[PDB]
């Protein structure tokens, strides 16, 4: 999670406008109050945010697939012998 | 499974768990049957309807003793 | 306008043993078993008989009954009881709507629609077209089948494949469609009459579905409120805002076009 | 239903929902996952 | 005249039309003062029509005003249901108002007859807009108990 | 005959004799139990 | 299964509601079955037959 | 208490007083494939007795009549309702999946919520009738003479036809159009080719019908549509 | 199909559910606090056209 | 019974089969393997990659075979709790 | 509990004696405005259980259905996981056989 | 407007002053 945070780019032109605009006409309840706020249920984002979601997910998936990748008769026997070598060679 | 003593019949099949029911406990007031299994989950059944009332998932490993 | 006449004087009795060496009757399943499967379609004697409305239709004892059904023996053309029979010996007409459960031919309709589509269709789908297969003599197949099919009922679409003797005549009503389907099997044009399957054409599927919506609309429009029915054409044939003010004084679709007690129209009239 | 405690399956499901831009679906899925396994921080961290 | 309604969904704020209809608001004011409305279900919810509630039994019948059984309504021409949020009362006859009430969600120009209008919701309208989207069985009754926790008058 | 065993012949004296040489499949399918055979023999005695 | 015996004059039993317009004819009637109402009745054979 | 099956009064007889019997577990539901009780009665003296064919779980999840399967609100076949109106998704057609859907739907539907409300049904009916009324209202030169002369010899920007006197729309529309112009024999037509050929008992009727001329015409699969594209350039 | 076809259809055996008429076991996601609403009904065209 | 089976079917599913002097060994082995699986699932602490049951079962089978042939069966890399549990179950099987 | 168990036991035990229980039941029925029209008059029914043939075999086959989905799993509510460290991760590592 | 309750009812202000449930 904190690696992903290290790869984040917050503070666009949206957040400051949202803080400053509807706060001026705060007749009752604050825009930041969430004890009994109701509108947070219906927050539908914009296209840019969802797009960056998809690109971040795809990049992370590609990163995972990138990092993830004669005593033997077959390739499985080879993998078994390497496992055996990993466990018993000390002994 | 719930058996009638006299007729040897299987009246109820308390089937809610996912693995071996390693523990058991029966009493008179509802819930009557308390069953703990290898899912680390305890279930409280009602014998009248053969259904479960509460599920107790606080345990991490199989609960082998009920008392 | 004359009483119906019996077609065959005699009764078709049952005495026949296929493949004399290798067949043996089965008491439970009443047919001959053993021997070579022989065929899936080969077996198909040709209807020895055939009926037409012109010389055969007429009055019978079942005309009195309002919900009476058509003779299983008339359509294949050997109903031997004449006017004394207990089923209709005439041709179904436009206003002959039957129950969805009972086949319009008097039989019953199941749900699985089988695999050979042989005898009677399923009730979960309504197909007005039927597969008819058989001879492919020359290019005049379209006209001969038209001649042989118009006399059975109202026809909607005739599409006959030129390469092979395959046709997909579509009828207008279920009664005439199934009457002709049952009445033309093993006849001369034997004919392999079966029920058609789903048409893979997205265009034909589209037009068939639109026809289902318009049939539904014709069925339901007698049930909608009279005010909705009159708005149907006053909107297309008149102004709107002149009467929107009368609506404004006392304006939703479901609120206005709704029947039942305590409705807005009944409340307005009660005042 | 076979096994709801398999966290890799939950994470895989979330990622597969987010590939096709279904956001509110994935938020409902997270609510189910976090009310089912509140003491695993991987789901909470992905959510936040 | 002002009453806060701590409903289960959120906060409803109402101002009573004492100047328009005085008799029908005094009972509500003193009824919020006594506050026997605690734990009372909103037994009726019709999408875009009403949210009725206010009976102690919760069966959609009963409820005693300060007069005890029923009182006489007062209506005048300028009162109308032109909006969504007007707080009105409930009746089952010519003059048979009981302790329950409701909140409008749509213009109902046909309902401005034998029916009295005595409130306008100044805040918490969002709460009523969501009340319009509540799980409802075959009858116009929410499945889960839509109680009101408590109500102050202010 | 509701078993497809139409090649077996039950003569009027209640003897089950096949009408043709049977393959292994037919022979295993046409094997009846003690109930059927016991009842057939009781019926044969009654017919006697 | 009303367990309390109670006099007549409080038997009007009013719904006490705006009597929702939105309900249609298919909802005006109370029923157990989908088609309508049906409940037990002890009719002797002869009267039912002759009528 | 296993009290009644739901049947509409159209097939319950015009007598307000009918008698019926039940046979428990007498048939398998033709949809649920479930053991269900049968009910037999008489609509009216003199016809074959009716009987229920589907279980109580069905005809209720479908809001239908157990005997006639006409929908209890509109009165036309439930199949046509679910095909044209399309209120709510139906089930599959294969056996195991259909029975699985029937069982689970009956379970989740007896839990208390109703799957069929008639308000949306009437709304969809009016919507369907509205869509119906809405429904109610050098490259060309080379594909013109390419084959018309070939067939004409074999067996016989704007283009204007000729009128000769040499001696979506179904076929029944043609049938009830030419009946006043002489007896009909057969009307062979094809939508793709847009060519409808008729035959009469006498050529006199054909010639008098054809004399009415001043949309109309007067005298492989794709191979017959070459002249139908002339409609685009008619 | 290259020159002229009779529209060959593949053959299914007699005892399979075919996995091609509906969902093999037909289980729907549980509905939660946040309403899906448009997320699928606004884009039924997408459910067909991405396909 | 014959007619019920004829008109109904086998109803093979959901029926029990008593142990009949030929399934004794193959059922005792199943019960022992299930018990060892439970013990493995328990003594291994939380988050230690529980997918290690099959290898311990193989070790148990090899230990049993070594006991039958009178061979020491010392496994160098085996943890002490696993070794103790395997010894206990092998002794139980040997006594039976 | 005794009543419920007795009921289920009698139901299970009831599944050879010829059944003889025949007596009419009458039920007052009310139709309700199906397809508009003008509703219909009230009806009552005479209801008789048709008796079964004693020789009739089982009427139809029984076909197994895969078990339906269970109730959705409850929350887990475990105590917070403890730390094990790589050393103790290694001490519980088993060699191949 | 014909949406019905396509989603679960929102959390409730519980009677124990708990903000969201
Ligand atoms: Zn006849
Ligand atoms: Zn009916
Ligand atoms: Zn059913």
């Amino acid at each position: 999670y904190n690696r992903g945070i290290r790869d984040l780019k917050p503070d666009y032109e949206k957040y400051d406008k949202d803080k400053k605009e509807e706060k001026s006409k705060s007749r009752s309840v604050a825009l930041y109050d969430e004890a009994e706020r109701l509108d947070w249920v219906s927050n539908k984002p914009d296209k840019e945010h969802v797009e960056r979601l998809v690109e971040s997910i795809k990049k992370q998936d590609q990163r995972r697939l990138k990092n993830t990748k004669i005593t033997f008769i077959n390739e499985r026997n080879r993998k078994f012998n390497l496992k055996l070598q990993r466990f018993y060679s000390k002994y | 499974r719930v058996w009638d003593m006299r007729t040897r019949q299987n009246v109820h099949v308390l089937s809610g768990h996912k693995s071996t029911v390693a523990s058991l406990a029966v009493q008179e007031f509802d819930p009557q049957v308390v069953t703990g299994s290898m899912d680390s989950t305890i279930r409280l059944w009602d014998l009248a309807a053969g259904k479960t009332l509460t599920t107790l998932t606080h345990h991490k490993k199989t609960v082998r003793a009920l008392s | 306008k004359q009483p119906a006449r019996k077609q065959i004087e005699t009764r078709p009795e049952y005495e026949m043993e296929p493949e004399q060496p290798g067949q043996v009757y089965n008491l439970w399943y009443n047919k001959w078993s053993g021997g070579m499967r022989q065929d899936p379609l080969k077996s198909q004697v040709k209807s020895e008989t055939r009926c037409v409305i012109s010389r055969d239709s007429g009055y019978t004892k079942a005309d009195k009954n309002p919900g009476s059904f058509f003779c299983l023996y008339f359509a294949r053309g050997m109903c031997s009881e004449g006017s004394k029979c207990e089923y209709l010996h005439r041709l179904p007409k436009d206003t002959d709507f039957f129950n969805a459960n009972v086949d319009c031919f008097g039989r019953e309709k199941h749900a699985d629609y089988r695999d050979d589509m042989g005898g009677v269709g399923s009730f979960l789908r309504q197909n007005y077209t039927l597969y008819v297969g058989g001879i492919t003599p020359t290019d005049d197949i379209e006209e001969i089948v038209s001649r042989h099919f118009a006399e059975w009922g109202d026809i909607e679409r005739i599409r006959v494949l030129n390469s092979r003797g395959i046709a997909f005549i579509t009828y207008l009503n279920e009664a005439n469609a199934q009457f002709a389907k049952e009445a033309m099997a093993h006849q001369s044009l034997c004919l392999n009459v079966r029920w058609a399957t789903t048409d893979p054409n997205p265009a034909s599927q589209a037009r068939n579905q639109r026809r289902l919506e318009e049939r539904a609309a014709n069925a339901v429009k007698k049930l909608l409120p009279k005010q909705f029915l009159l708005d149907l054409e006053e909107t297309k044939n008149g102004k709107s805002g002149n009467r929107k003010r009368k609506l404004e004084l006392e304006p939703s679709d479901d609120l206005l076009y709704a029947d039942g007690a305590n409705s807005v129209h009944n409340q307005l009239a009660a005042n | 239903d076979v096994d709801s405690t398999y966290i890799p399956l939950w994470l895989k499901y979330i990622e597969c929902e987010m590939k096709n831009r279904n956001i509110n679906h994935a938020r409902n899925l997270f609510d189910r996952a976090v009310t089912q396994l509140p003491r695993v921080d991987k789901l909470w961290y992905k959510y936040v | 005249a002002n009453v806060e309604l701590q409903t289960s969904l959120g906060k409803i704020l109402i101002e009573l039309y004492t100047e328009h209809a005085p008799k029908t608001c005094q009972n509500f004011y003193t009824l919020a003062k006594e506050g026997y409305y605690d734990g009372v279900i909103f037994h009726r919810v019709i999408p875009d029509f009403v949210i009725q509630g206010g009976d102690p039994t919760g069966t959609g019948r009963g409820g005693t005003s300060i007069y005890g059984d029923k009182f006489d309504d007062e209506i005048h021409s300028d009162l109308h249901h032109t909006g969504a949020g007007i707080l009105s009362m409930a009746n089952a006859g010519p003059n048979t108002n009981s302790s329950q009430f409701f909140i409008t969600l749509a213009p109902t120009p046909w309902l401005d007859g034998k029916h009295t209008i005595f409130g306008r919701v100044v805040s918490g309208l969002s709460v009523c807009k969501r009340m319009g989207l509540i799980r409802t069985d075959s009858s116009d009754r929410p499945i889960e108990p839509l109680k009101i926790i408590k109500a102050v008058a202010l | 005959h509701r078993k497809g065993l139409t090649y077996l012949h039950l003569d009027y004296n209640c003897n089950l004799k096949p009408t043709k040489t049977l393959t292994t499949k037919e022979r295993k399918k046409s094997r009846f139990g003690n109930a059927f055979h016991l009842m057939r023999e009781i019926l044969r005695l009654t017919k006697l | 299964e009303l367990a309390r015996n109670v006099p007549v004059n409080e038997m009007v039993q009013p719904a006490l509601g705006p009597a929702n317009p939105f309900v249609t004819k298919e909802q005006d009637s109370i029923k157990n079955s989908i088609t309508g109402y049906a409940e037990r009745e002890y009719v002797p054979n002869f009267v039912f037959n002759q009528e | 208490d296993v009290e009644f099956p739901s049947i509409c009064e159209r097939c319950l007889g015009d007598n307000s007083y009918v008698r019926m019997t039940k046979e428990p577990l007498g048939q398998e539901c033709k949809i649920c494939s479930k053991p269900c009780t049968i009910f037999r009665w008489i609509k009216e003296r003199g016809q074959k007795p009716g009987k229920t064919q589907i279980c109580v779980g069905c005809a209720r999840y479908k809001n239908c009549c157990q005997s006639c399967m006409l929908d209890l609100q509109f009165g036309l076949p439930i199949a046509l309702r679910d095909a044209a109106l399309k209120l709510v998704e139906s089930g599959p057609t294969n056996d195991i999946n259909r029975e699985f859907f029937a069982q689970n739907q009956q379970r989740l539907l007896s839990n208390g919520e109703t799957a069929y409300d008639s308000q949306e049904a009437s709304a969809a009916a009016r919507n369907l009738v509205k869509k119906v009324e809405k429904r109610e209202l050098v490259e060309s030169k080379q594909i013109l003479k390419e084959a018309r002369a070939s067939d004409a010899s074999l067996n016989a920007g704007n283009v204007s036809l000729s009128i000769n006197m040499e001696p979506e729309l179904a076929d029944y529309k043609i049938r009830k159009h030419f009946e006043q112009y002489g007896p009909l024999k057969s009307v062979v037509c094809s939508h793709r080719a847009k060519c409808a050929f008729v035959n009469f008992k006498t050529r006199s009727s054909a010639e008098i019908a054809a004399a009415a001329s001043p949309l109309k015409v007067q005298w492989g699969p794709e191979g017959e549509v070459r002249n139908a594209k002339l409609a685009d350039l008619v | 199909k290259a020159a002229g076809i009779n529209i060959k259809l593949f053959r299914r055996k007699k005892n399979e559910m075919d996995y091609n008429a509906s969902i093999p076991f037909e289980k729907k996601p549980a509905i939660g606090f946040y309403d899906t609403s448009e997320e699928d009904r606004q884009n039924f065209r997408e459910k067909r056209e991405a396909d | 019974n014959l007619l019920a089976r004829q008109f109904e079917g086998r109803h093979s599913t959901g029926v029990a089969k008593q142990i009949t002097k030929q399934r004794v060994d193959s059922h005792q082995d199943l019960e022992l393997r299930a018990a060892v699986m439970n013990d493995i699932l328990d003594m291994i602490p939380e988050g230690i990659r529980q997918g290690k049951s099959k290898t311990i079962l193989q070790h148990l089978s090899e230990a049993w075979r070594c006991w039958k042939a009178n061979i020491p069966w010392k496994v160098p890399g085996l943890p002490a709790p696993i070794e103790n549990m395997i010894l206990r179950y092998v002794k139980s099987k040997a006594d039976w | 509990t005794k009543l419920a168990l007795q009921k289920i036991l009698s139901k299970q035990i009831a599944q050879a004696v010829v059944q003889q229980r025949d007596d009419p039941v009458y039920i007052r029925y009310t139709p309700s405005n199906q397809m508009g029209q003008a509703l219909s008059k009230q009806r009552i029914i005479k209801m008789v259980t048709a008796e079964q043939d004693p020789m009739e075999p089982p009427k139809f086959r029984h076909k197994k259905v895969p078990r339906g989905p269970p109730s959705p799993p409850p929350p887990v509510l475990h105590s917070p996981p403890r730390k094990v460290s790589a050393q103790e991760q290694q001490d519980w590592q088993i060699p191949p056989s | 407007r014909s949406a019905k309750s396509a989603g679960n009812t929102l959390a409730l202000q519980v009677t124990s002053s708990g903000a969201v449930d």
